[PDB]
């Protein structure tokens, strides 16, 4: 059970690796930016 | 928070800035090219009151 | 919430200043009649209920050919039409009449507005003095506005950009004799004086803008490029912010001491900005460059005691360090033997913008330098003999003895001045 | 010859893309309003740094 | 119960603290607005160490954030957390320092620290038993350095029997940013060495190396380095706050690092750090721990403990472990390593361990030793404060804001007996 255990925790760890790398490539697509901080004649 | 503790996101937003860089500078080259056929344009005029 | 008063005396200082406000206007969104198509402005603009933002500047001068086009000129509405102020029969490139004579009908006045500006602002950084050394107006009027100043203002911050007559050419004549006037009283009630040479600004436009012959119109879009980058870190969020009040204490080791240099980098032109690339390393050799220098002086006839940085764009600590590092190991940059770490830095997030007609580039990052060398000499003992040549056989006296001056006063400047240099060499000794 | 400083109207070619200015009304209100100030009356209960009212007892 | 109070100056330490407070708030569940958000029990057990009650189940911060320039909380407040800071903790002057230490002591820094004297004594009381204070500042500027060193000599006299954490930024030589910065640091260190419990030396040069080198990155902003140096933050404290087998608080480690009242300067350092490429390529294990623990590149001072000789170590470390591991691991680098390690002290060792890892992890470790190398930094800034004020150079600032001249030949004094404390050791 304890090998078991562990084989689980590499998977879940792999999983959330493979998780992040689509969060950051979902923000890179969308990009969001403030009326602030865009320029008032642009 | 997502994005200030990217990095990947950081080289991005430095390489589209450049982008944009790229094509202010040219549109200022065509500016500066208008002005100088105004100042040809201004030669040739001061020519014809010299005539 | 930080603010800066600003003033132009001379037709050198309103000449400045209409390239210099026409700069933060566009800057800042503001269209020329004063209005938007943040609170980013309260350093330099006021807040009318309207929604108006009247600049904090007065437009000084003795002679209002030069203010009436200001009168008439596209930014009519933008100036308030009062702190723009005017005299008469100018000053005719006299230190006397400005002094004594014809300045002391307006100082009555000018100190009112100042008055009239500054009970506005809760908390005031500094003021900043646009003048020239040549022009009678900008050396005899700008010396006792100093001294009223000081009497009025006790330690409020004062900074000077100051026209130095060029070592070569010039303009005027009796030049000298209003330099040496000036840089007797100039010493003691001034914070801090940048000085500017019109010789080396023609060079550089010409070698690094691929322009032959310009004007000064297209002339003080540097200048105004330069205190741009002195003044962002209170306009705009950065990483390093600088205020006036740090510099000032970090660039000047002695009270006697307080005329820096200003070099700019990079300055290239548009069709070049798509050639070069520019890195942080790439644009901070520029600046220690001797040729790009902004004073007709070389640096490496001296050594450096202090240094200020001030990086705007897109900009990281690692290459600022890297390249500080790299300019250190670097033989030709001398130091001095008292002072082992003479660098201080600044970042700006915001790029620099650029203006319609102008000769620049849109550049992703830029950087003004501010360094004190003990290269400055060779300038000042110049003009030294300039002026002891002129002054050999009691010349050109009768146009400022008349007026109100004793003759003891150019033995006591000459004194003075004699009494700095020597001061200058005893500092630039190593133990 | 100063007409030049102005004779061209802004275009939004001209400009920087980034514009992050300060923001200082959170700073304002807090620095036109004072800091705190005690005029307050001592209120502190009585504490031990090792128990606070045991059951000593018989 | 256990209560800090935290302690925030200048604007390397409002930059800092921000980044260590949204660390704890993701190590104890607390979103963005203030409100718990977690997934277990006991995360609310122990809160109020760093926590105040607040109506509808809000925790609020303890800390004090103290600056004399308004252009540094504007940052804090529309940054990352800065909506749960109560608005009347945030003290800042009408005028900034300037960069210098005379202005933050004497003239410009005696009445604001009426103000934040009145709302420190509004959150020490608040608490039962209080523990001690925490300070955060740097050493390179005035607004930080001459404010910090005056507050902690006011609160000495006042807190004597307590606890006082401080975690400077000593200056270093290449990255030095101020001309007048070896004034500011050997003025604030004689009155730091008097007046304090525990210090600690963070490095720009040390985060700067370990950053390039170890997380092999190309872009560290500030944000990346505040978080690296709050782990060590976090993980010193994390007895306090979490259930362990071998619980070691602030006081538990102080009684052990300092034989001597002179002698409490630490060098940290932050084990479990890797690369991205080759985190996939290591086993993290306890022996791979003490292993990257130890080395010279890990550390977050500018010193090569090669060359000096360790005076007392402690490691405090976190996850489900066994403890027969790091007992001989570590008897393991004292047998072996024995010419560095001082013979008048056996077993230089504390250890400690926490059963609960920081998010994302299974095992971590925070590394403090006390060693003789610390006087390589001292004598560094010795010799540039010597030549500066050998010339009579930069002392108008100075000697014109109320000081005679003979308080810097007391601080020169101060600090060569301080350095030459040091040598009999090695
Ligand atoms: N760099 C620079 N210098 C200028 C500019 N305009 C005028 N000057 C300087 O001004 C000097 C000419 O005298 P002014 O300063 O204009 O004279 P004034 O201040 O009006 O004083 P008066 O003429 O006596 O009333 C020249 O030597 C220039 O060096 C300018 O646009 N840029
Ligand atoms: N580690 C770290 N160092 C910083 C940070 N911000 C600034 N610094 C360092 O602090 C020095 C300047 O300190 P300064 O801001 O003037 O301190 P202050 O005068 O108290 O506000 C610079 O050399 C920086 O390297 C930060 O967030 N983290
Ligand atoms: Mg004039």
């Amino acid at each position: 059970a304890e090998k078991e255990e562990k084989r689980r925790e590499f998977e879940a760890g792999v999983a959330a690796n493979k998780m992040c790398l689509d969060k950051v490539q979902e923000v890179l697509s969308t990009h969001q930016v403030l009326p602030q901080n865009i320029h008032p004649m642009r | 928070q997502f994005r200030e503790r990217c990095e990947e996101l950081r080289v991005e937003l430095l390489s589209i800035h450049q982008k944009k860089v790229c094509e202010e500078r040219k549109a200022q080259i065509a500016f500066n090219e208008e002005l100088s056929r105004q100042k040809l344009v201004e030669e040739q005029m001061f020519s014809k009151l010299w005539e | 919430m930080r603010e800066c008063i600003s003033i132009h005396v001379g037709q050198a200082g309103v000449q400045i200043g209409n390239a210099c406000w026409e700069l933060y206007c566009l800057e800042h969104g503001i269209q020329p009649d004063g209005q938007m198509p943040d609170d980013s402005f309260n350093t330099f603009f006021s807040e009318t209920g309207a929604g108006k933002h009247v600049p904090r500047a007065v437009f000084v001068d003795l002679e209002p050919t030069v203010i009436d086009e200001v009168r008439t000129g596209t930014y009519r509405q933008l100036f308030h039409p009062e702190q723009l102020i005017t005299g008469k029969e100018d000053a005719a490139n006299n230190y006397a009449r400005g002094h004594y004579t014809i300045g002391k009908e307006i100082i009555d006045l000018v100190l009112d507005r100042i008055r009239k500006l500054a009970d506005q602002c809760t908390g005031l950084q500094g003021f900043l003095v646009f003048h020239s050394f040549g022009g009678g107006t900008g050396s005899g009027f700008t010396s006792l506005l100093m001294e009223r100043l000081s009497v009025d203002y006790g330690k409020k911050s004062k900074l000077e950009f100051s026209i130095y007559p060029a070592p070569q050419v010039s303009t005027a004549v009796v030049e000298p004799y209003n330099s040496i006037l000036t840089t007797h009283t100039t010493l003691e009630h001034s914070d801090c004086a940048f000085m500017v040479d019109n010789e080396a600004i023609y060079d550089i436009c010409r070698r690094n803008l691929d322009i032959e012959r310009p004007t000064y119109t297209n002339l003080n879009r540097l200048i105004g490029q330069i205190v741009s980058s002195i003044t962002a870190s209170l306009r705009f969020d950065g990483a390093l912010n600088v205020d006036l009040t740090e510099f000032q204490t970090n660039l000047v080791p002695y009270p006697r001491i307080h005329f820096p240099l200003a070099t700019y980098a990079p300055v290239i032109s548009a069709e070049k900005a798509y050639h070069e690339q520019l890195s942080v390393a790439e644009i901070t050799n520029a600046c220690f460059e001797p040729a790009n220098q902004m004073v007709k002086c070389d640096p490496r006839h001296g050594k450096y005691m202090a240094c200020c940085l001030l990086y705007r764009g897109d900009v990281v600590p690692k290459d600022v360090n890297a390249a500080i590092a790299t300019i250190k190991t670097k033989r030709t940059i001398q130091f001095v033997d008292w002072c082992p770490t003479g660098f201080k830095v600044g970042i700006n997030y915001q790029p620099p913008t650029v203006v319609p007609g102008g000769d620049l580039a849109k550049v992703q990052r830029a950087v003004c330098m501010l360094s004190n060398t003990t290269a400055i000499a060779e300038a000042w003992a110049r003009l030294d003999h300039k002026f002891d040549l002129m002054y050999a056989k009691r010349a050109f006296v009768h146009w400022y003895v008349g007026e109100g001056m004793e003759e003891g006063e150019f033995s006591e400047a000459r004194e003075d001045m004699a009494a700095l240099e020597k001061d200058y060499e005893e500092v630039g000794v190593d133990s | 010859n100063s007409s030049h400083y102005g004779e061209f109207l802004p275009i939004p070619q001209f400009f920087p893309c980034n514009y992050t200015p300060k923001e200082q009304v959170f700073s304002s209100h807090i620095r036109a309003t004072g800091f705190y100030q005690n005029n307050t009356l001592n209120t502190a209960p009585d504490r031990t740094r090792t128990l606070d009212f045991p059951n000593i007892q018989h | 119960m256990r209560e800090i109070v935290h302690l925030q100056a200048g604007q390397c330490g409002n930059q800092i603290g921000a980044k260590f407070w949204e660390v704890i708030s993701d190590e104890h569940g607390i979103d963005p607005t203030g409100t718990y958000h977690g997934d277990s029990d006991l995360q609310l057990e122990r809160i109020n160490v760093y926590y105040n009650e607040a109506t509808g189940g809000k925790y609020v911060p303890r800390a004090v954030l103290v600056d004399l320039e308004p252009g540094t909380m504007d940052s804090v407040r529309s940054g990352p957390f800065g909506q749960i800071f109560r608005p009347d903790n945030f003290v800042f002057g009408q005028s900034g320092a300037g960069n210098n230490w005379a202005k933050g002591h004497y003239t410009e820094g005696a009445e604001l620290v009426d103000s934040v004297l009145d709302v420190v004594r509004k959150e020490a009381e608040s608490c039962d038993c209080l523990q001690g204070f925490q300070l955060t500042h740097s050493l390179g500027g005035g607004t930080g350095s001459g404010m910090g060193t005056l507050l902690i000599s006011k609160i000495r006299e006042e807190y004597p029997d307590r606890i006082m954490n401080t975690f400077s930024v000593v200056p270093s030589p290449k990255v030095s940013d101020t001309v007048v910065e070896p004034y500011n640091a050997t003025l604030s260190v004689h009155q730091l060495v008097e007046n304090t419990d525990e210090t600690y030396c963070i490095d720009n040069e040390a985060l700067y190396d370990i950053c390039f080198r170890t997380l092999k990155l190309t872009t560290p902003t500030y944000g990346d380095l505040n978080h690296l140096v709050s782990a060590t933050m976090s993980g010193v404290t994390t007895c306090l706050r979490f259930p362990g087998q071998l619980n070691a608080d602030l006081r538990k480690l102080a009684v052990n690092m300092v034989p001597f009242p002179r002698l409490h300067f630490f060098m940290p350092g932050f084990a479990p750090l890797t690369s991205r490429g080759s985190q996939q390529y290591r086993a993290l294990t306890v022996p791979e721990l003490t292993q990257q623990m130890f080395d010279a590149k890990n550390m977050m001072a500018a010193c090569d403990p090669r060359h000096g000789r360790y005076l007392t170590v402690a490691a405090v470390f976190r996850g489900r472990m066994s403890m027969k591991e790091v007992d001989e691991q570590m008897l393991n680098v004292q047998n072996k390593n024995s010419s560095y390690f001082v013979e008048w002290i056996p077993n230089n060792v504390k250890t400690a361990v926490c059963d609960i890892p920081p998010r994302g992890l299974k095992m971590s470790a925070t590394f403090i030793g006390n060693s003789t190398a610390i006087q390589e930094l001292f004598k560094r800034i010795s010799e540039q404060f010597t030549a500066m004020f050998r010339r009579k150079a930069f002392l108008h600032w100075y000697t014109g804001e109320g000081m005679d001249e003979m308080e810097f030949t007391e601080a020169e004094s101060n600090m060569n007996d301080l350095v030459s404390e040091y040598q009999q050791y090695q």
